[PDB]
């Protein structure tokens, strides 16, 4: 089943600057009171991340392309934000990833989907609409895990698809900031490896209605690309990073 | 010192002549807990088998695969691989397998082999010559045969083409014996190519009904999910032993650590990048790799036109762990210390110095 | 076929160099003891060319 969106509002999108985050721990090492120069796919500092809006009529799902990296930021209230789409034609000529929360549980699959056009899900003023796909015909690897959920949280990952590996970094940060992002140091844990070993080159982010048509909640996300560079991490007493250095940026951080 | 030195006379002084080593008792090889087994139970042992025409597949990965039961087990009457070995079946990591399982005659178990051809061959079943994997068959007279006879195992008889390997044929088309035109149509050259299995418990050894699983593996650029169990020994603290730990070895002292790991880190290096903090994988707890004490073993002595009496001192050596004496620069034995104070004869180190009148520090 | 040309198809560990090995004693090749007597997964180590 799928459903055209007709009544958007048109809008061009927003951007906004990234300030000191999308930092990630570049491996499982512990290190103490130590910096440690790396190179890594990495955010800038201070770089031009992609706003997009759901507020009501707001509602931003397009499909952008993968590049070597995604950050993902969301000011997020009532959970709109549910999963992501992960592909190359996100058709079923090719193979696709599909990332999925629900009111039970996260459910990763790598198979070979039918995409609408606009998928989503809804909640009904109950969740009772799911409106993603159309078919399943040949599926390679299945995961069901523990779930990883004014603005009042903030949660930030990094996609990566590095040697036919999939990381997933995030960060769940406790904010009380009205409507950008705010400014701050917070290095994002790894939470899962997925041996996935597709190609995926472009993206898409799943959404929630609201019915009581349909209404979009008020959310806010953002959408940064990872590029091959040097950071200057410091890692403290208790060993988590809380400074970091871009060395591209200025001659000062050079 | 006479070795060292390529002289057969010794001045008196101190010569570095050895470097004492603290060698390594035990190996510790420390891997994490065998679980998420692969389900080899739901097909060795599964309710109901399947026909050789229409062959189960079933795909094994994202799984640890433990071989040695399947491999000890003495119900298998063939256990045959053709691009492996049997005992390094637990040892090698694979990207998938593909387990196909079917029930045959007992006759065409050699059937199942690359560069063999027969019936099952050529149009139920074919393996390619570049084969990987095993194939495993046990007889089961005692399950699927029927006193009035078991005619649920089919078999394709006719085709008009051999079979690519690993391919299927589940098609009912009427085979063409003859020359004669034939519309789906059965007639005197015509027959229907599945036939029906004639097992029952009184034929003997080569009619009765066998259950072959052929494992296949594969090696493509996708991460090795499947691998073999890992047999982890105890832990052993506060000795110089051979460490393994998830793949990172080394040989050190492993004792009680105070420092917090976050949950998601693993080892721990100090400012020079050596591994000095680690995990164990069975149990969630911190240690430290203290080195093995290394230490330089120099000998002090006169001349050798004077005496042949030596001392030796192990450098930064404690002296429980090697005329006995105690020095910041390390342990000392064969010197008798004195609480006299003379002018340096022999420098030791750390205000300490050795001189001959029997040697004294 | 001319059967007379023959190799070790099983052994325990791999040899030294310069080493001949014409030892005719049974293969152990699964966890049951063979005892001299072949049986399942008990082997001749000498295996013909065919
Ligand atoms: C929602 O809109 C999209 C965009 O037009 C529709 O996708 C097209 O559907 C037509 C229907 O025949 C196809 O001919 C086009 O090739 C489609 N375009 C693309 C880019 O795939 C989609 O079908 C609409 N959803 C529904 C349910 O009609
Ligand atoms: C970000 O990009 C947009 C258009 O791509 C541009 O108008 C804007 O000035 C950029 N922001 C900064 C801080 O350069
Ligand atoms: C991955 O997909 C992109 C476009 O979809 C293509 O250009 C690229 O060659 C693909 N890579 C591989 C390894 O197939
Ligand atoms: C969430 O998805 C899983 C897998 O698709 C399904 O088993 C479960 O019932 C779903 N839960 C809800 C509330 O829809
Ligand atoms: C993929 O699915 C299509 C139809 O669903 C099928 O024809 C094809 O054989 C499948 N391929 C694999 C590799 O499973
Ligand atoms: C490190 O952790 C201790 C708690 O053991 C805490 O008192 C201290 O403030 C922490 N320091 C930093 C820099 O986080
Ligand atoms: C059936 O086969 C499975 C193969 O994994 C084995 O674990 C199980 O013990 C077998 N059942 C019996 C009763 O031996
Ligand atoms: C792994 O096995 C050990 C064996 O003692 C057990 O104590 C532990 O709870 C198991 N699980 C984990 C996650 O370590």
């Amino acid at each position: 089943q799928c459903v055209n969106l007709t009544t958007r509002t048109q809008l061009p999108p927003a951007y906004t600057n990234s300030f000191t985050r999308g930092v990630y721990y570049p491996d499982k090492v512990f290190r103490s009171s130590v910096l440690h120069s790396t190179q890594d796919l990495f955010l800038p500092f201070f770089s031009n991340v992609t706003w997009f809006h759901a507020i009501h009529k707001r509602f931003d799902n397009p499909v952008l392309p993968f590049n070597d990296g995604v950050y993902f930021a969301s000011t997020e209230k009532s959970n709109i934000i549910r999963g992501w789409i992960f592909g190359t034609t996100l058709d079923s000529k090719t193979q696709s990833l599909l990332i999925v929360n629900n009111a039970t549980n996260v459910v990763i699959k790598v198979c070979e989907f039918q995409f609408c056009n606009d998928p989503f899900l809804g909640v009904y003023y109950m969740e009772s609409e799911f409106r993603v796909y159309s078919s399943a015909n040949n599926c390679t690897f299945e995961y069901v895990s523990q779930p990883f959920l004014n603005f009042k949280n903030l949660r930030e990952f990094v996609f990566k698809n590095i040697d036919g590996y999939f990381k997933i970094y995030s960060k769940h940060t406790p904010i009380n900031l009205v409507r950008d992002l705010p400014q701050g140091f917070s290095a994002l844990e790894p939470l899962v490896d997925l041996p996935i070993g597709i190609n995926i080159t472009r993206f898409q982010t799943l959404l929630a209605l609201h019915r009581s048509g349909w209404t979009a909640g008020a959310a806010a996300y953002y959408v940064g690309y990872l590029q091959p560079r040097t950071f200057l991490l410091k890692y403290n007493e208790n060993g988590t990073i809380t400074d970091a250095v871009d060395c591209a940026l200025d001659p000062l951080s050079e | 010192t006479k070795c060292t030195l390529k002289s057969f006379t010794v001045e008196k002084g101190i010569y570095q002549t050895s470097n004492f080593r603290v060698q390594p008792t035990e190996s510790i090889v420390r891997f994490p807990n065998i679980t998420n087994l692969c389900p080899f139970g739901e097909v060795f042992n599964a309710t109901r088998f399947a026909s050789v025409y229409a062959w189960n597949r079933k795909r094994i990965s994202n799984c640890v695969a433990d071989y040695s039961v399947l491999y000890n087990s003495a119900s298998f009457s063939t256990f045959k691989c053709y691009g492996v070995s049997p005992t390094k079946l637990n040892d090698l990591c694979f990207t998938n397998v593909y387990a196909d399982s079917f029930v045959i005659r007992g006759d065409e178990v050699r059937q199942i082999a690359p560069g063999q051809t027969g019936k099952i061959a050529d149009y139920n079943y074919k393996l390619p010559d570049d084969f990987t994997g095993c194939v495993i068959a046990w007889n089961s007279n005692n399950l699927d045969s029927k006193v009035g006879g078991n005619y649920n195992y089919l078999y394709r008889l006719f085709r008009k083409s051999n079979l690519k390997p690993f391919e299927r044929d589940i098609s009912t088309e009427i085979y063409q014996a003859g020359s004669t035109p034939c519309n789906g149509v059965e007639g005197f050259n015509c027959y229907f190519p599945l036939q029906s299995y004639g097992f029952q418990p009184t034929y003997g050894v080569g009619y009765q009904p066998y259950r072959v699983v052929v494992l296949s593996f594969e090696l493509l650029h996708a991460p090795a999910t499947v691998c073999g169990p890992k047999k982890s020994t105890n832990l052993v603290k506060n000795k110089c032993v051979n460490f393994n730990f998830n793949g990172l070895t080394g040989t050190g002292v492993l004792t009680e650590s105070n420092k917090k790991f976050l949950p998601f880190q693993q080892f721990g290096r100090d400012i020079a990048d050596t591994t000095d903090a680690v995990r164990d994988p069975q149990t969630l707890e911190i240690l430290d790799i203290t080195p093995c004490s290394f230490g330089g073993v120099s000998v002090i002595t006169p001349g050798t036109n004077t005496s042949n009496q030596v001392a030796v001192l192990y450098q930064d050596v404690n002296c429980t762990e090697v005329n006995v004496f105690q020095t910041r620069a390390g342990c000392l034995i064969g010197a008798e210390h004195v609480n006299n104070s003379y002018e340096c004869d022999i420098p030791i180190g750390a205000g300490i110095c050795a001189s001959y009148q029997s040697i004294i520090a």
